[PDB]
């Protein structure tokens, strides 16, 4: 087999107006997804507009986006986009596209955009029943919360009334992460969210079975003599209802804690999808950042 | 760290003496105890609190959720898991959302413990074991 | 009379005739088979 081309040329068949080439020159060293990995790909496969459906299933978009090969834009010119699928380990700069402020030392993940539509009025290379769609490069805790609220909106919507659902979407669509408010476009329950719910509930049932005689009564013994805002804030989400430990057997506790770590990781990987960039240093206007872990 | 409260007994003290040491490949290594002067530091307290909270919330919510899941049951793996919940055992909706959210917060506050990345792997070790040659893996 | 089972909670089925066997007998069918077995009987 011929090797995977690190220099991917994108071509264009539409008559490019001059403002379209201008807006295409803004997006140098940004992230775009492509599934083909050929050398002379067209423009239809480039981006994410090949997978935007009438369903607007954002969980379906997150499910497909993990399989797409991420590349970097370079050397934009007349009808030519030289893309570079980056090898793992080295470093080169990326550029933000959404209004998400970053830090140093944190990590970045790939994500489909939030409130995507004519609300922020993106004229991002619109031509002939096709738009250039950009995946968001979002930091780590935003990527944690944007799937945590997804899974909670999945789990709550069972066996309950629809007015509870319509009162629950508006309680769990805003995210006030880092001086900005984001809204998720139509969180809709599908079979993918169902199988994610099945994995989550099985793992937490198994870890509820896996809990030892001491780790479930640690807060129950702690909350008699301790006083802290952390312990008070975590106590009220529990029900109401010296002593001796029953049997200390640490040879069993090592195995219980090990398998409990496996169950906690098995719950954990539902919201910790992939670290795709580790940001090292940003631009002061935060338009770009030199980062590592490309690929 | 989990035995920080019941340290007054003697079985727990002998258990701390047991867990504090470790035998390895020609290693009689011993660790320090995370408790000093019968009170626990805030890092270990947050760790054990998060673990006890996720264990308690799993023991509370999951029976109700899988019992609700049996109406829309589509796999035999799901019906048999609530059977062991019934075996082991022998509210405002915003508070329920708060419980699920706090469960995921305690899950997020534990990834610094439950996993770790391998950094190096050894290609060759120098004789007398003072140095070794490793490829990087980040 | 009625059976006494080990596993407490029931399990749904998805199998085929070519997979593992299962007793699925409608009530009028077993009733009629009991009639046919009763009447068919130096």
């Amino acid at each position: 087999m011929a090797a995977m081309e690190a220099n991917i040329f994108c071509t264009f068949d539409h008559k490019l107006s001059i403002a379209d080439v201008g807006k295409l020159t803004k997006l140098v060293a940004a992230v775009v997804p492509i599934p083909q990995r050929l050398h002379l790909i067209k423009h239809y496969q480039l981006g994410l507009h090949q997978f935007v459906d009438h369903t607007r299933g954002y969980v379906r978009l997150r499910g497909l986006l993990r399989n797409m090969t991420l590349t970097l834009m370079r050397r934009v010119e007349g009808n030519q986009i030289l893309l570079h699928v980056p090898t793992h380990g080295l470093l080169y700069t990326v550029l933000n596209t959404g209004p998400v402020t970053w830090e140093k030392g944190d990590a970045l993940c790939v994500l489909p955009p939030l409130f995507h539509g004519p609300l922020a009025r993106e004229n991002l290379l619109t031509l002939g029943q096709w738009e250039l769609v950009l995946p968001w490069i979002v930091p780590m805790p935003l990527a944690l919360e944007i799937n945590q609220r997804l899974l909670i909106m999945g789990l709550f919507s069972l066996d309950r009334s629809y007015e509870e659902v319509k009162a629950a979407v508006q309680q769990l669509q805003t995210i006030t992460f880092r001086d900005a408010t984001f809204t998720i476009p139509d969180p809709v329950i599908d079979q993918h969210l169902l199988i994610d719910m099945k994995t989550a509930c099985l793992s937490m049932s198994m870890v509820a079975n896996l809990a030892s005689e001491l780790t479930m009564t640690y807060v129950r013994k702690l909350a008699l003599e301790d006083s802290s805002m952390l312990l008070v804030k975590c106590q009220e989400l529990l029900m109401r209802l010296p002593a001796r430990p029953q049997h200390v057997s640490p040879d069993d506790e090592i195995a219980r804690l090990s398998a409990l770590f496996v169950m906690l990781r098995q719950l954990d990987d539902l919201i910790r999808e992939q670290v795709v960039f580790t940001v090292c240093d940003v631009s002061p206007d935060n338009k770009s950042a030199t980062c590592i872990f490309k690929g | 760290g989990l035995f920080s409260l019941d340290r007054s007994y003697e079985e727990v003290k002998a258990a701390v003496q047991q867990l504090q040491t470790i035998t390895f490949r020609d290693a009689t290594f011993t660790i320090p105890d995370p408790v000093i002067d019968q009170h626990l530091l805030i890092d270990m307290k947050t760790a054990c609190l998060s673990m006890s909270m996720v264990a308690n919330l799993a023991s509370e919510l999951t029976m109700t959720y899988v019992r609700k899941l049996a109406l829309e049951d589509s796999s035999m793996l799901l019906v048999k898991c609530q059977e062991l919940l019934m075996r082991l055992d022998r509210v405002s909706p915003d508070d329920e959302i708060a419980r699920l959210s706090a469960l995921f917060v305690m899950l997020r506050q534990l990834d610094d413990l439950i996993r770790e990345q391998v950094v190096f792997t050894v290609c060759d070790v120098s004789p007398d074991n003072k140095s070794a040659t490793c490829i990087f893996k980040g | 009379s009625l059976l006494h089972t080990f596993w407490r909670l029931p399990v749904a089925v998805f199998f085929e005739p070519h997979e593992e066997n299962v007793l699925r007998c409608p009530e009028r069918v077993l009733r009629r088979l009991l009639e046919d077995a009763a009447v068919t009987m130096d």
